[PDB]
């Protein structure tokens, strides 16, 4: 099962451009049997597996981006190089948000067990 | 907000604090959750050792961010 | 240029490498060091497992990043 | 003793002016007893040790600053906060600057035994 999970598009930047990707989406976090973390995302309508990132302590930082007026934009940050991977909130309430986004960093910079 | 404690040999601990809250505060937090009393523990952040009375804010401690902690 | 290769087991390897070198070389200078085969390594960086055949520059590693090394 | 240890001087951007610090200066890296590794720039002619930083490894990235048409510049980096300390390499040859700024970043990110 997993770790964590929410419902969220994807979204670029071509530069100046936003680019909203509209597709129906899920963000997980996976631990497989090496006991790796995987960051992934999914298209919920397809079922296939997009993004599938292996995550260790200190790569990463999942955070709201503030400059977004919709305040559903959050933004998978390593830390080391400019790799940047943005999501829009595509859950149906919004009083999950800030918890999910805490979910995803504790199973990313320090997961359980 | 969510903070991380790492230990020099042992685990790394998650901890849900405030902005206001004093390094003392953190400490008994750590004792809450780990059993460590606060008079055995350095914490450290950015290079320097905190000092009890001042807060998480004061030394720009901020969400998902990673504190040192040293047992003395 | 100096890299650093962090493992499960969690003592970091410090190498000296070239950005022009491949994957395979560097798993061979971890063999040369550490005695460990390469077909035993997968080295993982910014998320995703390195392949054999690019570079360090290739995937963007520069002076002091960190290689996460994974035994199969 | 001394892990590592170089002649440098310290530095202030104020905002848009350069401000360097005359004074002769000794960068270095200490391990106390403790196993704690520190940071460290001391006045050469005092003796006074005015920085002391204990640092623990991901905290740190030691570079050269290419902007500074010297090119002798270096900042110590954390690379959470914005915390930036600046250093001029006072060092009467230029043949060791690379590796002097290698074996900080060993020592800080990596300390050996
Ligand atoms: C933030 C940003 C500024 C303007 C507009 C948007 N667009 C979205 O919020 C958006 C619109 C429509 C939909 O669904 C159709 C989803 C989301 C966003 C910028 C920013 O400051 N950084 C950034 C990074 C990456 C991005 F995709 C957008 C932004
Ligand atoms: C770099 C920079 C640009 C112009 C001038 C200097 N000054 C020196 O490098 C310098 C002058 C004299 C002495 O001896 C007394 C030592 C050094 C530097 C800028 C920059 O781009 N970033 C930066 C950051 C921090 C700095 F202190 C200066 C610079």
């Amino acid at each position: 099962k997993y770790l964590v999970e929410f419902r969220a598009g994807k979204m670029s930047l071509k530069g100046t451009t936003v680019t909203p990707d509209k597709r129906k989406g899920l963000v997980y976090i996976q631990q497989t049997d090496d006991s790796l973390i995987h960051f992934c995302w999914k298209d919920r309508t397809s079922g296939n597996v997009e993004d599938d990132l292996i995550i260790f302590p200190d790569d990463c930082e999942f955070k709201r981006v503030p400059q977004c007026p919709s305040g559903r934009v959050y933004v998978l940050k390593f830390k080391a190089g400019s790799k940047r991977l943005f999501f829009w909130m595509q859950e149906p309430k919004t009083d999950q948000d800030e918890e999910h986004c805490r979910k995803v960093n504790e199973y990313l910079n320090n997961p359980p067990m | 907000m969510q903070i991380f404690v790492k230990t020099l040999t042992g685990k790394t601990i998650t901890l849900e604090v405030e902005p206001s809250d004093t390094i003392e505060n953190v400490k008994a937090k750590i004792q809450d959750k780990e059993g460590i009393p606060p008079d055995q523990q350095r914490l450290i952040f950015a290079g320097k050792q905190l000092e009890d009375g001042r807060t998480l804010s004061d030394y720009n401690i901020q969400k998902e961010s990673t504190l040192h902690l040293v047992l003395r």
